[PDB]
C-alpha cells in the first residue's frame, strides 16, 4: 500500500511526543493523534515510523527513561542498530536525554519547536513573586489541571508529575539539563548548536508565530501565551525562536504556531505556509540521503 | 537542483514522483500533491513569483507534451486553490464541537470544487480525506452522549472496520509498539507462562524480535538489580556516622565499581534524584 520510497532511510524513523490530553478510548490520544497524517504519510512513502507513548507530564528524565526502553524495543524489534529520534516541544529534551545515554542507538536527533534554553511561559507558572501575573499564572495552572481533571484515571496510567516537567522546561531546569546533556545545544544565546558529535547528526526546526488560521480554536490562547514567552513575539506561541534552535536549524520562520508544527488542530494553518507532512517528509529524505 | 530548490532543501531530491499513464497522460495521484506542496515549501524563504519560476523551469526540464500542459494548468488551480481557502469564515458555535470541524471541513470541499472535478478531488485528497473523516467521525461517536462507552467503544471498532484494509494494516503497524505493552502488561498483571508470553511475542512481532525481546528483559533486569543494590549500599553510606566528603568519596567508589562508563553515571543521577525524594524507581509504566 506504500507508494514511494521517498521517506524510505535506513534506522526507523521514532517520534517522541509531549504534553498532551487525557486518553480516552480514542485511539492514539497522545499517539497517532498527536502527529496528524504525518505519521501515515511518511509510512506510504516508504518509511519506517514508530511513535512513542511517554508520560505527558513528568521531568525530562523519567520520560528519558520511559522512552529509551521503548527505544530498545523497537531496534530489537526492527533489528535496525540505530533509530532516528524526532521530538516535538518536550520530546526535544526528552530524546536529548536517550541521546546523552545511549549514543550508540541514536542515529539523528531532530527537535520541533523544543524549549532547549527553557520556556518563558514555564517559568510564570512557577512564579511566586510577582504577585499580579503570578495570579494569572496559578490561576491559569489550576484551568489547565482541571481540564485534566476532567479526564479522571487514564487507561494508559503515565506517572503523573507535572511540577517536575515544568521545571523541566523552565530556564532554570532546561540550563541544569543541558550542562548535562549539552551534545546540540548553542553556546551563543541565539546561535546554532553542533552539526554532528559522538557521530550523531542534529537537526531543529521550528515556527517563530502565534496566530495562524483565526479556525484553530487555540490560536486565542497561544496569542495569550506568546505575550508572556516573549512581548515582541519571536515564537509559536510556547517557545521562543531562539530557545529552539538546536544543531543544525533546518529553517526557524514558519508560519506555524506551536501546534501547526504538529499539523493542529485538524490541519489548520495560515493560508501560505508550507504543509507539515510534507516538510517531515522533506525531512525524511534528507535523512535518507544522509544514510541514516 | 540548486536551480529550482530553496536554501533549505539544498540537501533533498525532488519529491515529483508524477505517474504518467499508458499513453503519456498524468494520472492524478496522492504524489501530484506532494509534487506542489515540495515547491509551495519554499514559499516563506522566496517570493511568489520565484515558487512559480522554480515549479515552471522544473517541469519544463522533466516532462513533455502532453502531461506537460495538464501539470502546469493543474498547478496554477491549485495556487489559486491555495489563496482562495482564506474565504472561509468561523461560524458561531461552541468552537469544541464536531458540528464546527465539519462544517470547516465542508467549506473546503466546496472550495475544491471551485478549482477541481470529482476525479481531481479523487486524486489529489481522498486518501487524506479517509483519514480525516474517519478521526472527524470518531469525535461525533464520542460526543453522542446518548451511548453507553460499551457501545461507543462498539461503534468505533465497527467504524474501524469499514476504512479500507491498507489503512487498517498500516494503523495496526503504527500501533504495534502499544499493542505489544498492552498484552506485555495483560499477561503479566495475572501471572501468565513464559510460554504464553512467547507464542503472543512469536504472534505479535515474529520468532527472531521475540530473541531478541527476551535478551533485552534479562538486561533491564540486570541494570535494574544493579541500581536496586547499589542505592541501598548508598543509603548505608548517607546513614553513617561519617562526614559528607567521606560519605561522598565512599559513594563515589561505590560508583565507579559498578558504573565505569559516563554513560551509565548519567543515569543514574536519574535514579538518585528520585530516589532522594521518595519518587518511584522509574523501571515500568
Ligand atoms: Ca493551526
Ligand atoms: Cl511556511
Amino acid at each position: 500500500f506504500v507508494y514511494s520510497t521517498y521517506a524510505q532511510t535506513k534506522y526507523p524513523l521514532v517520534f517522541n511526543h509531549g504534553m498532551a490530553g487525557f486518553n480516552r478510548v480514542g485511539t492514539d490520544t497522545l499517539g497517532l493523534d498527536y502527529w496528524y497524517q504525518i505519521l501515515p504519510d511518511l509510512a506510504r512513502n516508504g518509511g519506517n515510523v514508530w511513535a512513542t507513548r511517554v508520560s505527558p507530564f513528568n521531568s525530562t528524565e523519567v520520560r528519558g527513561e520511559q522512552l529509551a526502553q521503548q527505544v530498545e524495543e523497537i531496534i530489537a524489534i526492527t533489528g535496525k542498530p540505530k533509530v532516528n529520534l524526532i521530538g516535538h516541544s518536550h520530546g526535544g529534551p526528552t530524546i536529548r536525554y536517550v541521546a546523552g545515554i545511549m549514543p550508540e542507538k541514536v542515529a539523528s536527533l531532530t527537535t520541533i519547536g523544543a524549549p532547549h534554553k527553557g520556556s518563558p511561559m514555564a517559568d510564570v507558572i512557577l512564579n511566586v513573586e510577582g504577585t499580579p501575573l503570578s495570579g494569572l499564572a496559578t490561576l491559569v495552572n489550576w484551568f489547565s489541571a482541571a481540564i485534566t481533571w476532567a479526564g479522571g484515571l487514564d487507561p494508559n496510567s503515565y506517572p503523573h508529575d507535572s511540577l517536575a516537567g515544568a521545571h523541566s522546561l523552565s530556564t532554570q531546569g532546561s540550563a541544569q539539563f543541558n550542562a548535562q546533556f549539552p551534545m546540540g545545544v548553542p553556546t551563543t544565546s541565539c546561535g546554532e548548536g553542533a552539526y554532528q558529535e559522538k557521530g550523531i547528526y542534529m537537526y531543529s526546526f521550528s515556527g517563530n508565530k502565534a496566530l495562524t488560521n483565526p479556525l484553530d480554536p487555540f490560536d486565542i490562547a497561544l496569542t495569550g501565551s506568546s505575550l508572556v514567552v516573549d512581548p515582541f513575539g519571536d515564537n509559536d506561541g510556547l517557545v521562543s525562536r531562539c530557545s529552539a534552535k538546536f544543531g543544525k536549524t533546518i529553517r526557524d520562520d514558519y508560519n506555524w504556531n506551536h501546534l501547526d508544527e504538529v499539523n493542529q488542530v485538524m490541519g489548520i494553518r495560515a493560508i501560505l505556509a508550507a504543509d507539515p507532512v510534507s516538510v517531515y517528509r522533506q525531512h525524511a529524505n534528507r535523512l535518507k540521503l544522509q544514510g541514516l | 537542483e540548486n536551480t529550482y530548490l530553496s536554501k533549505s532543501q539544498q540537501d533533498t531530491q525532488v519529491n515529483c514522483q508524477l505517474k504518467i499513464n499508458s499513453s503519456q497522460h498524468l494520472v492524478v495521484n496522492s504524489q501530484t500533491r506532494d509534487c506542489f506542496e515540495y515547491f509551495i515549501t519554499q514559499y516563506g524563504e522566496s517570493n511568489l513569483q520565484k515558487v512559480k519560476t522554480h515549479f515552471e523551469k522544473f517541469i519544463q526540464d522533466q516532462y513533455l507534451e502532453p502531461a506537460r500542459s495538464q501539470i502546469i494548468d493543474l498547478w496554477t488551480r491549485y495556487l489559486k486553490y491555495r489563496e482562495q481557502l482564506a474565504q472561509i469564515q468561523p461560524s458561531q458555535s461552541k468552537q469544541q464541537d464536531q458540528n464546527y470541524f465539519q462544517k470547516v471541513f465542508n467549506s473546503i470541499q466546496d472550495i475544491r470544487k471551485r478549482f477541481f472535478s470529482a476525479s481531481e478531488i479523487e486524486g489529489l485528497f481522498s486518501t487524506e480525506d479517509i483519514y480525516q473523516n474517519y478521526t472527524l467521525d470518531r469525535m461525533k461517536i464520542l460526543e453522542d452522549s446518548s451511548l453507553s462507552e460499551i457501545e461507543k467503544a462498539k461503534k468505533l471498532k465497527e467504524r474501524f472496520e469499514q476504512l479500507p484494509e491498507d489503512w487498517q494494516e498500516n494503523l495496526q503497524e503504527l500501533s504495534k509498539l502499544d499493542d505489544l505493552h498492552t498484552l506485555t502488561k495483560q499477561i503479566k498483571a495475572r501471572n501468565g507462562s513464559a510460554e504464553e508470553l512467547r507464542q503472543m511475542r512469536t504472534a505479535l512481532v515474529g520468532a527472531e524480535a521475540t530473541q531478541r525481546l527476551e535478551t533485552l528483559d534479562i538486561q533491564r533486569n540486570a541494570w535494574q538489580q544493579r541500581v536496586t543494590g547499589y542505592l541501598n549500599q548508598r543509603d548505608e553510606v548517607l546513614h553513617s556516622n561519617m562526614s559528607d566528603s567521606a560519605k561522598k568519596q565512599a559513594i563515589q567508589q561505590l560508583r565507579q565499581q559498578q558504573f565505569s562508563s559516563s554513560q551509565e553515571q548519567l543515569r543514574l543521577r536519574t535514579f538518585e534524584t528520585v530516589h532522594d525524594q521518595g519518587g518511584e524507581l522509574p523501571f515500568n509504566y
